[PDB]
């Protein structure tokens, strides 16, 4: 099915410029399916290509490869984990030849833990793993081709993610103690995501939540498949216009900060009432050291009424509820944050994201199927700095 | 009456996340898209691409193990 193409200097260039315009740091992988006689990893075509990027000043970060763990399937080729470390070894050693020789390496992208995936990993970890700045695994709730909206609405779906990350965590123990854990490659659903379903209001549900375990968890960084492209769990829709998931993205990074803390829901059922809590993010120039971010999602078909704990009861809260813009209920590509719909001002200009202030001492509501942000002003929590 | 109450631990942090944490991709499929310099020129795409800074932009994907650089390309 997969057949190799070529890309240009320009190409490479077209998405530098991207990246570098747009204030983020571009991560390239690179070819892992070029091949010697004994099935070594062949390293002249990423040669070539270091060489050039060298030649242009430009600071890129490295892969190499996707999903291994599928080459046999995708390409009739098996690399068995011992030697795919072997091959980062080599590319890290050309690396360091290079102009960039503090460049950073992440690997192995591999897909989610099943057992002859776990076992490609450890003996990955156990022969590649000392030039890898950290490891890098993909995450899928579904199959897109047979997701249904009940499934994005499901808490016995969501909670499946927390077995895989325990189990990347139990790889990674057993090999490179302390090695920062990401997710590489992750969304809702594979195969280009579920249609009607990965670009709506219902793919907040998933991506909330795994942001919410990620960050609990331990993974240090979560890339989302995908910010634009083929595939309706994009970000980012075919017109350059925004779905509802960019919109939750975007608030996520204006009001949650780098410190995870932990929230929980008192009583036995802590299955639809999901909660997650860390400092407010520092960069937010409304508040203050000290403030903290909560965030829930509620999966009840009725409002949940939530109370704070003491010290912080009676506090000022500013509330970031999102709800759909009818008529398509969770299946609308439309959201507004407390009842004003999110659109971009202009092509250069996003929105406010203004916040609604609750009365002091009031429990915090959260409709049915919606999800919502709270920052506690003048928390003076410690540990927030 | 659908009222719950919330336990917090405020101790100390349990982890520190990237500044980076909430990352995004851009499939390496896209660079097989002949209007991939158009896409990527987009000044639109730019504006909502810069709403998400700081963030890693990992360029990969089933296609990066199909991809040659080729430097005679146009
Ligand atoms: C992770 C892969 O790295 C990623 O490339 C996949 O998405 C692309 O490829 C699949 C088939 O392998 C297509 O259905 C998608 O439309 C592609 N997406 C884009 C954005 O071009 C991805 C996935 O299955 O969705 C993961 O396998
Ligand atoms: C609403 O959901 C019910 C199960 O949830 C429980 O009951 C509701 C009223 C809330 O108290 C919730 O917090 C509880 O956990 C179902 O039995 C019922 O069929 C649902 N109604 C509809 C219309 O789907
Ligand atoms: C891709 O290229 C390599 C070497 O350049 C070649 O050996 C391989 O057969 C090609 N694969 C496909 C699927 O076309
Ligand atoms: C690696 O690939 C290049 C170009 O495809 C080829 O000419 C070179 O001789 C290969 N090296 C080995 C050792 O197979
Ligand atoms: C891994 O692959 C290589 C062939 O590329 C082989 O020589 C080696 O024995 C394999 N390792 C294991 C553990 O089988
Ligand atoms: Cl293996």
């Amino acid at each position: 099915k997969f057949k190799n193409s070529t890309y240009s200097r320009s190409s490479v260039d077209v998405l530098y410029t991207f990246a570098n315009c747009s204030g983020l740091d571009l991560i390239f992988g690179l070819n892992a399916l070029l091949r010697t006689a004994d099935l070594q990893w062949n390293s002249s075509n990423a040669q070539l290509l270091l060489d050039y990027c060298s030649s242009k000043g430009y600071n890129i970060s490295w892969e190499l490869g996707n999903e291994p763990n599928s080459f046999l399937k995708k390409a009739d080729i098996f690399i068995n984990g011992s030697q795919l470390g072997e091959d980062f070894i080599q590319l890290h050693k050309l690396l360091r030849k290079s102009t960039f020789k503090n460049a950073k390496l992440y690997g192995p992208d591999v897909g989610q833990p099943r057992r002859k995936t776990a076992k490609m990993l450890k003996s990955f970890l156990k022969a590649g793993g000392e030039v890898i700045d950290s490891v890098t695994w993909h995450h899928y709730y579904l199959n897109g081709r047979t997701a249904t909206r009940e499934d994005f609405l499901n808490p016995d779906v969501l909670d499946i993610f927390i077995s895989s990350v325990q189990k990347v965590f139990q790889v990674v123990e057993s090999t490179r103690p302390g090695k920062k854990v990401w997710l590489g490659e992750t969304s809702s659903a594979y195969g280009g995501g579920a249609p009607l379903l990965s670009d709506t209001f219902a793919a907040g549900f998933m991506w909330l939540d795994k942001l919410g375990l990620s960050a609990r968890m331990g993974i240090e960084v979560v890339m989302r498949q995908v910010f634009f492209g083929a595939g309706n769990y994009h970000l980012v829709d075919e017109n350059f216009d925004p779905l509802p998931d960019y919109w939750l993205s975007l608030l996520f990074k204006k009001l949650v900060g780098t410190k995870v803390l932990m929230a929980s829901v008192q009583g036995s059922k802590r299955r639809k009432l999901r909660v997650y809590l860390h400092c407010t993010n520092t960069d937010n120039p409304r508040y203050k050291e000290g403030d903290l971010t909560l965030y829930a999602i509620n999966l009840h078909n009725v409002t949940k009424y939530l109370r704070l704990p003491y010290p912080f009861s009676n506090k000022q809260v500013d509330k970031y509820l999102l709800r759909p813009l009818g008529p398509h209920g969770l299946l609308s590509k439309s959201v507004q944050l407390n009842g004003l719909t999110l659109k971009m001002v202009d092509d250069q200009t996003l929105p406010p994201l203004m916040e609604k202030p609750l009365r002091p001492g009031s429990s915090l509501g959260l409709p049915a199927f919606s999800y919502s942000f709270f920052v506690i002003r003048n928390a003076k929590v410690a540990a927030c700095i | 009456q659908d009222v719950v109450d919330l336990d917090f631990f405020t101790q100390e942090p349990l982890h520190l996340v990237s500044p980076s944490f909430l990352s995004v991709t851009i499939d390496a499929n896209l660079a097989t898209d002949p209007r991939f310099l158009i896409l990527l020129g987009s000044p639109k795409l730019r504006t909502l691409a810069r709403g998400l800074s700081p963030a890693y932009l990992r360029f990969g994907g089933t296609k990066t193990d199909f991809l040659i650089f080729d430097p005679k390309k146009e």
